[PDB]
This record gives structure tokens, C-alpha cells and sequence, in this order.
């Protein structure tokens, strides 16, 4: 059983580093790849880097050029996420996921496959693609969630995933590549794309759909690029 | 019939894009 167990809750005062772990069991360590994201209240999923288990090449977000570092340290197959000079901003629950499988003939860094999640690193610091921010339908009814980005990202390949997520739960793979479905998941979600802009549909809604929905997508120079979420609201 | 890609995404000889991969060829013979 694949579980990733993330090192728990931090205080840090500004200035200051911060190391986060991830260590993942249950699978081959080597053969997926390693993302990092972080998610604040008042803002939405935010896409922080991809880490190559086998060799320890790395990607991060712009925004994070030079101010994290991604390790692992192979003999505990252990991954480390670092975060220097923190302020108040920094303030979030930072997730480890794992990613694409990884293969000798091709590049899967910047496929937002999600499968697996960490149960989040809540930092305190004391001392984006386009979605509605709010989505409403009646139950029964059938809705849709629409995520846009630009030529450079969601607009060129099918790289699009979506993911659910109740209140103080950890997020949930729900669609992926646009239109794929992962095991477990019911036919009522479909996704779709048209140019720039991912959508989803959910179908025969019921009570229990009301959550947040977060698309994430290939972002452009092996990154990954995450929304700002959608409340789902059922009458 | 051979074809050869190469995955690796470079522009400049200092500077790689994603990941990193070796070359690789494949053959179909029908
Ligand atoms: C592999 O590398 C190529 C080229 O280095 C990547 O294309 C580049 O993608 C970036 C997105 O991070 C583009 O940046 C954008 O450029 C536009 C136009 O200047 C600008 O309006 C945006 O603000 C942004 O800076 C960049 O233009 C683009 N370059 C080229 C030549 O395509 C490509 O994404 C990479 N492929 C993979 C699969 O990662």
C-alpha cells in the first residue's frame, strides 16, 4: 500500500529555513517522479517543484528560483523539500506527491499526475491558471468547472489534471490528461479542452460533490502550473 | 525502418530544459 509520510507541523520565524521529508513505501521509490506543492486558505493550489528520485535533477517554479532545494537522501529513500528566508507569506501546507512513471524514452517531469499525496506539512511563520472562484447548481444538474491558462501551457498538450478537495482533507486525483479517468472514479466527472481553457464537467450532481476543484497542467518549461480553485456550491 | 529521438529539451549547450534522457532508436521490421 503506497503511503507518503511527510515530517509534521512547523514554526519557523522569518528569515529562517525550513526542511520538510517525504518518505514514500509501498512502491518503487525510483520509478515515479517527486512534486512538491503548498496551499494557503487565501490563495489557491501552488506548484513548487519536480524532483528525478533515480538522479536528484530538479525543477522549480520561477517564483521559488532560488530560494528552495530539492533533495533526497537515497539510503532511507527519503525526499526533502527546503525553503529559505521565510515570511508570513510562506505561511501554508506543503504537500509531497508522487508523478509520472518514469521511462528511458521519454520526459514525464511536468505530467500533473498526482496519483498519491502526502498528508501535509502545516508552516507557520510567525516571529496561476484561471478558474471561477465560485460554481453553483442545483442537485441533479449538470455542471461545469472551466480552467484557463495560455498557448505556452494548458493550450499545448493534453496534460491536464483535476482534483477534489473537502474542507481540511487532502486533495483528491479526480481527472487526468484532460479526459482520463483513475480507478474509483464514477463516470459522472468528464473532462474536456478547447483551445487555451480545461474544463470539467460533473454530471448528476449530488450533495456530496460540493467541494473544492483545483486544475493543475503542464506549465510551460518542465513546470507544472496549478489554479486558484473552485468552490462548488449545491442547492 | 529507424527512428531516433532525443527527449532531452535544449536550447544553448549550458542549459537543459526538463529532465534528462539518452538518445534512443527504434527499429520496426514487418
Ligand atoms: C522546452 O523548452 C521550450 C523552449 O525553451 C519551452 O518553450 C518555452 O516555454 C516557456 C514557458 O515557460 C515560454 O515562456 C513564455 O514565452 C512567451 C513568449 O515570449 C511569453 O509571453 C510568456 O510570458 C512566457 O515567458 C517560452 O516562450 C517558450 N519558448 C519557446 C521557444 O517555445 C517548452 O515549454 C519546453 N517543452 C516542454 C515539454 O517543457
Amino acid at each position: 500500500q503506497v503511503q507518503l509520510v511527510q515530517s509534521g507541523a512547523q514554526m519557523k520565524n522569518p528569515g529562517a529555513s525550513v526542511k520538510v521529508s517525504c518518505a514514500p513505501s509501498g512502491y518503487t521509490f525510483t520509478d515515479f517522479y517527486i512534486h512538491w506543492l503548498r496551499q494557503a486558505p487565501g490563495q489557491g493550489l501552488q506548484w513548487m517543484g519536480w524532483m528525478n528520485p533515480q538522479t536528484g535533477r530538479t525543477n522549480t517554479a520561477r517564483n521559488f528560483q532560488g530560494r528552495v532545494t530539492m533533495t533526497r537522501d537515497t539510503s532511507i529513500g527519503t525526499a526533502y523539500m527546503e525553503l529559505r528566508s521565510l515570511t508570513s507569506d510562506d505561511t501554508a501546507i506543503y504537500y509531497c506527491t508522487t508523478g509520472g512513471w518514469i521511462s528511458l524514452y521519454y520526459d514525464s517531469s511536468y505530467y500533473p499526475n498526482f496519483d498519491h499525496w502526502g498528508q501535509g506539512t502545516l508552516l507557520t511563520v510567525s516571529g496561476a491558471l484561471t478558474q471561477p472562484a465560485s460554481v453553483s447548481g442545483s442537485p441533479g444538474q449538470s455542471i461545469t468547472i472551466s480552467c484557463t491558462g495560455t498557448k505556452y501551457d494548458v493550450g499545448s498538450h493534453d496534460l491536464v489534471s483535476w482534483y477534489q478537495q473537502y474542507p481540511g482533507k487532502v486533495p483528491k486525483y479526480m481527472i487526468y490528461e484532460v479526459n482520463k479517468r483513475p480507478s474509483g472514479v464514477s463516470n459522472r466527472f468528464s473532462g474536456s479542452k478547447s483551445g487555451n481553457t480545461a474544463s470539467l464537467t460533473i454530471s448528476g450532481l449530488r450533495a456530496e460533490d460540493e467541494a473544492d476543484y483545483y486544475c493543475c497542467s503542464f506549465g510551460g518549461s518542465a513546470t507544472v502550473v496549478c489554479g486558484g480553485g473552485t468552490k462548488v456550491t449545491v442547492h | 525502418e529507424i527512428n531516433c529521438t532525443r527527449p532531452n529539451n535544449n536550447t544553448r549547450p549550458g542549459e537543459i530544459i526538463g529532465d534528462i534522457r539518452q538518445a534512443h532508436c527504434n527499429i520496426s521490421r514487418a
